[PDB]
RNA sequence: UCAGCCACUUUUUAAAAGAAAAG
DNA sequence: CTTTTCTTTTAAAAAGTGGCTG
């Protein structure tokens, strides 16, 4: 007993069958944090227990977000999604803000709570089903089952959308100057006010979530030491690019000339004018590698002439609703770390870096976890969706990991790979 | 701009509380990043880190005095108080109240202060005092360059004046530092007059303490 | 007996049906014995006769083979089975001693016919329809349908599970400091309680079972001492397994092979340090059922070695959350290692070995983290936090592999250990080319159809060459023909390709490989002292390419 | 409580000089440091935050430095104003805290101390009191030594002293020390004698006198 | 006689990565 | 002036076996 509202029909696409995924280890601490967070809600009942008869299956872990609230389970319905039916609703319903990334401040509001409010599809509840795991296996792992909207599920804000629309409508209007958009259990807040007043308009905003629809966001701790939150808030037009291309060199080497003609002729495919023609002419025959430096001035007229084509306002890019979007990690140096989103190849909308900040936080995986979390956030802010990530590391292993570093509400999809050297220049 | 300014009780018993106010204007105790400290410079010493008010209500106490001191704010009216109970000797001093802010992520620091109050903890009462002069004696006209002198005994509220002949003397005199005796001050100033000067010429000192209402004058 | 606990609501998988399997006319003997057992069965409200309008069932055989009191009949739902709706069996795996904490008192209670105690669901029960065959005589014959969980239907263990588990939630809400540890029908109880006071507890939980409906008898683990619980023999500080009764001789067959290889896996537990790579290749070829492998010699001697390590005895000790656990790991094998979890210096909590090739070009390095990662989130399921490391590797080396290497890797807490057959990185491709040395531009190529290609490269001094070769393909020649340069050079040279095939493979760094080429270009670099790998782009010609290009062509 | 000290208690110097001041912590601090100015007036003006960057308005010559347990703050070319106290701070720990600040005084040539002492007035007397003072006035470093002594060298139970802060203009320095005694003992007393020894001459710089009177 | 855990071996599956081919 | 096909190679998952559990 939730709302009294109607339950909406949701049915899974075609021919899938929901999902049966297994519940990977969890640590004691999670474990916990996960066996407490959940009963409190059979209590209230925003979830049922159900036995072996329920086939299907779906994982959760908890993460410790740094917040004075409590801790978050998190189920990884990326499965149930793509088995889950399409939404009218998450598409034009939820069309999206132009000047999201046009603000100079946008903060992230887990509205979540906002969920309990809406009970689930009777019919539907079986495949939203997830399974607490156990220290040792004591005692079977108990499985619950989803009685009301679930956190993280392309349906939560399509059904819940014309309810939150109402509880914002309020403050959208008093506040026109700011930009709201909503995406899985968050909520894009942006102004253009000061820092301060920004600050302050948020939470003016996090209470009056509270007195409509008792929409409970977290309470964060700020701290005095290392200033985190202060960090917290996040600065779209403060978003720089990737044109560092441009090499440079005074003793021209030939394996200098041939580093940059392979970069340079790969170039060719994210550039218009990339003629090395000229390049190749300098290295015509089997010249000893490691010392002759033809420095010939010929070439170093149309290599300044293509230096100019790689800085401008690249022609081909463009973003298509339709297709998808794709994000490419790449270990780049120390602790710096470099992505490229793109739909149809060779032609990214976005190329941006990760550096990891001055701190004692030094975990290859933890970076690269880190830096996906980035990569989605900017992706969510401009466009309004998600990229599909190819992660730079071996699958078994993140899979031991990214837990233990990730901090959003949501995850995206990921698959692994292990690409050479062109893909960093 | 930005400024604050601390009010105390200037004089209080010993084993009795005050309350020290600081008014401030310019930024404020509501917005994010802001805050206000009070630092304690006890008379001829370091300053002393004693409490933060913080913005977010969460502030933070020193731990040799939390057990005795608090603090709060009415941010309304754009004040902040510091409270210490059970005052001793040692506590003496001039209180200051400090505008602290997190800047960012990593700057914090005490942005703006004020000019300190002065809170004095003593059972001694209001004593005016007592000049003597100090006439340099088995000694006269031995000296090119003879120096006068002035004590000022037993008197409690610090503020203390001493001038030299109406306000006339000012190259060459000294009035040094209070110090405390059976729980009075005692200053003891000097001027040094040339020998042409002070035989002739009259050279009187003259103490004040405006807390008694006591101005007086001395020959010699 | 009979239990009062709610039913799950199964089944059958979408879209079919109850099973029709055809009963054979038994042997009139075997009649006689099933209906005996069936009149019994139906007391026990275990079964019940059903009406001429189930087109349902199930066969039942007569094989009374088995102990000679409760000697049972039998029915194959197999075909049931097959149909029986998919269940979530719900488990991460079966309880290890290694996370059992070292408690005061403890106590094994069973449970006699479980599987015969809950009920099944009323409304599925017309699919459990076994016909005892009448005899010969008797035109129609005897029907009944089971009322409680068939042992032998799929999900008869699981239902039974979430059955037993809620008996047991009620009676732990009401004293968290008994610990209640339980699989299928072995209820494990243990808690500070004095042994007096501890079966005053038991009394109770022994009590609620039985108002639920489930008999525990004195067939249960009596003495303090010895608790053969999940074939672990726990002891007031140890936990064992006598049982290491190896397949003796009988090795004269594959199939013993087999048996031979996973009991020793088994062993492995408490067991130190044990490889079966060796044996485990006897394995690969074989298909045939009852023949026998020509061991190779390799497993002669690890069989003789391993088995040293069978027949001394050993233990494992509890675990206490206070002290940590530290994963010490070992190699020993061309690729395989060995890892103890353990929390004091001698006393060895669990132990587990690693063996594979989790790709095709994986070294000692690699072969390292994959064994660590392999052995947290395999203590993450025993004990809840992750293990501090002990890695037969150096500070250095580490730092030197995850700084090149531009694929992300870790691992936690690590110390540095010195006791073994030193895990290390091989080679090194230098940075930079080496000034003053052959720039061996290489190359390869083969037609598509021919199924053959030449090998080949050019050097810095117009030196040519080229090995046109077999069964070998454009990605093979590539990689083959930089061989050629490492060859035909010193120990300091500078290797242009045009494959990114190959640049990849050698960047890597490679220990070993199953390859034999890729495994040898590796041993050229293990020699060589300085090392160069440069690409360029294959067709469109740049510095000696062209040439080599035109050569190797 | 992350202790903090700064080493050096009062500096020497000069219009133009060039000043670096000590500062070191119990334990790491991050670079969470910052430097504060008090001048000889009482009032504390913010210098630099994150023990290196300026605060505005400061001047450029101001500047920070350190890292981990050890920071210094660097003056490059000294000023009238910049003589004054400075106080190190870190705030890593909550419980802030400010080592001793450091005196940046003005150099000056020696100068020997003017003694000057008076007999108790009649004024006094009359009261049974009996105070006898001693100006020390002007003499360079603070460093200086009084020797209260009455027939028989003893430092009589009864001196207290105030010493002023270095004069702006002289930059020397003053101690006045007044010695308490009562009547009776006033009386009882032969002789006494005030004496400063100073770096200007090993020679302790004596003056004394007799006179009883009630 | 079923269900789960791990370890083995033979296959498929996709696929991504490149490559060649070619018209 | 360019484009579809079809490969070569490597990864990660299915399938009878084995030890062990009940």
């Amino acid at each position: 007993p939730i709302s009294p509202i109607e339950t909406v029909p949701v049915k899974l696409k075609p021919g899938m069958d929901g999902p049966k995924v297994k519940q990977w280890p969890l640590t004691e601490e999670k474990i916990k944090a996960l066996v407490e967070i959940c009963t409190e809600m059979e209590k209230e009942g925003k979830i049922s227990k159900i036995g072996p008869e329920n086939p299907y299956n779906t994982p959760v872990f908890a993460i410790k977000k740094k917040d004075s609230t409590k801790w978050r389970k998190l189920v990884d319905f990326r499965e149930l999604n793509k088995r889950t039916q399409d939404f009218w609703e998450v598409q034009l319903g939820i069309p999206h803000p132009a000047g999201l990334k046009k603000k100079k401040s946008v903060t992230v509001l887990d509205v979540g709570d906002a969920y309990f409010s809406v009970p689930l599809d009777e019919d539907f509840r079986k495949y939203t089903a997830f399974t607490i795991p156990s220290i040792n296996n004591e005692t079977p792992g108990i499985r619950y089952q989803y009685n009301v909207l679930p956190q993280g599920w392309k349906g939560s804000p399509a059904i819940f959308q014309s309810s939150m629309t109402k509880i914002l409508e309020p403050f959208k209007k008093q506040n026109p100057d700011i930009v709201i958009y909503q995406y899985m259990d968050d909520l894009y807040v942006g102004s253009d006010l000061e820092i301060g007043q920004h600050r302050t308009k948020i939470e003016e905003l996090r209470q009056h979530l509270l007195r409509w629809g008792l929409t409970t966001p977290d309470k964060k701790h700020q701290k005095e030491p290392p200033f985190l939150w202060m960090g917290y808030e996040l600065h779209p037009d403060k978003w720089t690019v990737q044109p560092i291309v441009l090499p440079e060199k005074d003793s021209w080497t030939v394996n200098d000339i041939q580093k940059l003609v392979g970069k340079l002729n790969w170039a060719s495919q994210i550039y218009p004018g990339i003629k090395v023609r000229q390049l190749s002419k300098l290295l015509r025959g089997t010249k000893a590698l490691t010392e002759v430096i033809p420095l010939t001035e010929e070439a170093e007229l149309e290599l300044a002439e293509n230096r100019e084509i790689l800085k401008e306002p690249v022609h081909g890019v463009y973003y298509d609703p339709s297709k998808d979007l794709i994000a490419e990690i790449q270990k780049q140096g120390q602790g710096q770390w470099t992505y490229q989103i793109y739909q149809e190849p060779f032609k990214n909308l976005k190329t941006g870096k990760y550096a990891r900040m001055r701190g004692a936080h030094t975990n290859d995986v933890k970076q690269l976890t880190e830096a996906v979390q980035k990569i989605t956030t900017e992706s969510i802010v401009i466009w309004g969706k998600t990229p599909k990530f190819k992660l730079p590391i071996q699958k078994e292993t993140w899979e031991t990991w990214w837990t233990e570093y990730w901090q959003a509400t949501w995850i995206p999809e990921w698959e692994f790979v292990n690409t050479p050297p062109l893909v960093k220049l | 701009q930005i400024t604050l300014k601390e009010s105390g009780p200037g004089i209080v018993q010993p084993s009795q509380p005050f309350r020290l106010t600081c008014t401030f204007s310019g930024f404020s105790l509501s917005t994010s990043g802001i805050g206000v400290t009070w630092i304690r410079q006890p008379s001829g010493k370091g300053l002393e880190w004693l409490a933060t008010i913080w913005w977010d209500d969460d502030n933070r106490y020193n731990p040799s005095l939390k057990s005795r001191l608090t603090v709060s704010k009415d941010t309304s009216n754009n004040q902040a108080f510091l409270n210490m109970m059970t005052v001793e000797t040692a506590d003496t001093a001039i209180y200051y109240c400090a505008q602290s802010a997190i800047t960012s992520v990593t700057d914090s620091a005490m942005d703006h202060w004020g000019q300190g109050t002065s809170v004095t903890v003593s059972s001694a009462a209001t004593t005016p005092p007592s000049v003597y002069p100090l006439a340099p004696g088995s000694a006269a006209q031995t000296n090119s360059m003879v120096t006068l002198g002035c004590l000022v005994k037993g008197y409690f509220p610090e503020p203390v004046t001493v001038t030299w002949n109406s306000g006339s003397l000012s190259s060459g005199v000294h009035t040094f530092p209070a110090v405390l005796q059976s729980d009075l001050y005692t200053l003891s100033s000097s001027v040094t007059v040339p020998s042409s000067t002070w035989p002739s010429e009259t050279v009187t000192c003259n103490v004040a303490h405006p807390a008694s209402s006591t101005k007086v004058d001395k020959k010699i | 007996p009979i239990s009062p606990i709610e039913t799950v609501p199964v089944k059958l998988k979408p879209g079919m049906d109850g099973p029709k399997v055809k009963q054979w006319p038994l042997t009139e003997e075997k009649i006689k014995a099933l209906v005996e057992i069936c009149t019994e069965m139906e007391k026990e409200g275990k079964i019940s006769k059903i009406g001429p309008e189930n087109p349902y069932n199930t066969p039942v055989f007569a094989i009374k083979k088995k102990d000679s009191t409760k000697w049972r009949k039998l029915v194959d739902f197999r075909e049931l089975n097959k149909r029986t709706q998919d269940f979530w069996e719900v488990q991460l795996g079966i309880p290890h001693p290694a996370g059992l904490k070292k408690k005061k008192s403890v106590t094994v209670l069973d449970v006699g016919d479980a599987y015969f105690s809950v009920p099944l669901d009323e409304d599925f029960r017309k699919y459990t329809a076994f016909t005892i065959p009448s005899i010969n005589n008797e035109t129609p014959g005897i029907r009944y349908q089971y009322n409680v969980l068939p042992q032998g239907w799929k999900g008869s263990p699981a239902i039974f599970q979430s059955s037993m588990t809620k008996i047991l939630e009620p009676f732990k809400k009401q004293n968290p400091d008994i610990v209640i540890y339980q699989y299928m029908d072995d209820l494990y109880v243990g808690s500070d309680l004095e042994i007096g006071q501890h079966r005053t507890k038991i009394e109770e939980l022994r009590q609620h079972l039985l108002r639920w409906g489930l008999t525990t008898p004195d067939k249960k683990h009596q003495k303090e001492p010895p608790f053969l619980w999940m074939g672990y023999e726990l002891h007031p500080d140890k936990w064992t397994v006598q049982p290491i009764v190896l397949p003796e001789k009988d090795s004269w067959t594959v199939n013993d092979i087999q048996k031979l290889v996973g009991k020793l896996n088994w062993a492995s537990q408490i067991y130190p340090g044990i490889k079966v790579r060796q044996l485990s290749k006897l394995l690969r070829g074989t298909k045939a059922l009852t023949e026998v492998i020509p061991l190779t010699e390799e497993a002669e001697l690890e069989l003789a070695e391993n088995r040293e390590i069978l027949k001394e005895p050993v233990h494992g000790v509890y675990y206490d959350p206070s002290k940590d656990l530290i994963a010490e790991i070992q190699k020993q094998g061309q690729g395989q290692w060995t890892y103890q979890i353990y929390q004091e210096p001698f006393k060895n909590l669990k132990t587990g070995k690693y063996a594979r090739m989790r790709g095709a070009h994986t070294n000692d390095v690699k072969q390292l983290t994959e064994a660590v990662q392999k052995i947290t989130t395999e203590s993450i399921v025993i004990w809840g936090k992750t293990p501090k490391f002990k890695l037969p590797i150096q500070k250095e080396t580490w730092e030197t592999w995850w700084t090149e290497y531009w694929q992300a890797t870790w691992i936690p807490e690590w110390e540095f250990v010195n006791t073994p057959p030193l895990v290390k990185l091989w080679y090194q491709l230098e940075k930079e080319p080496i000034v003053g040395a052959e720039t061996f531009y290489v190359d390869g190529a083969a037609n598509r159809e021919t199924k053959l290609g030449k090998a080949g490269y050019v050097t810095n001094k117009g030196r040519q060459k080229v090995v046109p070769l077999t069964n070998t393909t454009n990605q093979k020649t590539e990689l083959q023909a930089i061989y050629l340069a490492l060859q035909d050079s010193g120990l300091e040279v500078n290797i242009v390709t045009d494959s990114q095939y190959a640049l990849g493979i050698i960047q890597a760094q490679p220990d070993k490989s199953e390859s034999e080429l890729v495994n040898q270009i590796i041993e050229q670099l293990i020699k060589k002292e300085k090392v160069y790998l440069a690409w360029v782009p294959a067709h469109k010609g740049i510095g000696g390419n062209e040439q080599v290009d035109k050569l190797v062509s | 409580d992350i202790q903090m000290t700064q080493t050096t208690s009062s500096l020497s110097a000069s219009l133009g000089d060039r000043v670096t001041i000590s500062c070191s912590a119990s334990q790491d601090i991050s670079s969470y440091l910052n430097w504060y100015q008090q001048k000889p007036e009482g009032t504390v003006k913010l210098l630099i935050y994150y023990t290196s960057s300026l605060h505005s308005g400061v001047p450029s010559a101001f500047s920070g430095s350190g890292s981990g347990t050890d920071y210094s703050l660097t003056i490059s070319n000294l000023e009238p104003e910049d003589f004054a106290t400075y106080y190190c701070q870190q705030y890593s720990k909550f419980p802030w805290t400010f080592g001793g600040g450091t005196k940046l005084e003005i150099k000056r040539a020696d100068a020997a101390p003017t003694v000057s002492i008076f007999p108790p007035s009649s004024e006094q007397l009359t009261s049974g009191g009996a105070s006898v003072v001693c100006f020390l006035n002007n003499f360079y470093p603070k460093d200086i030594n009084v020797a209260w002594a009455i027939d028989g060298s003893a430092a009589a139970n009864g001196v207290l002293n105030s010493w002023t802060d270095q004069d702006s203009k002289d930059s020397t320095y003053s101690m006045s020390s007044t010695l308490t005694l009562t009547a009776d003992a006033y009386e009882a007393a032969n002789s006494y004698t005030c004496a400063a020894t100073h770096k200007t001459s090993t020679s302790p710089i004596v003056k004394s006198f007799n006179a009883n009177e009630c």
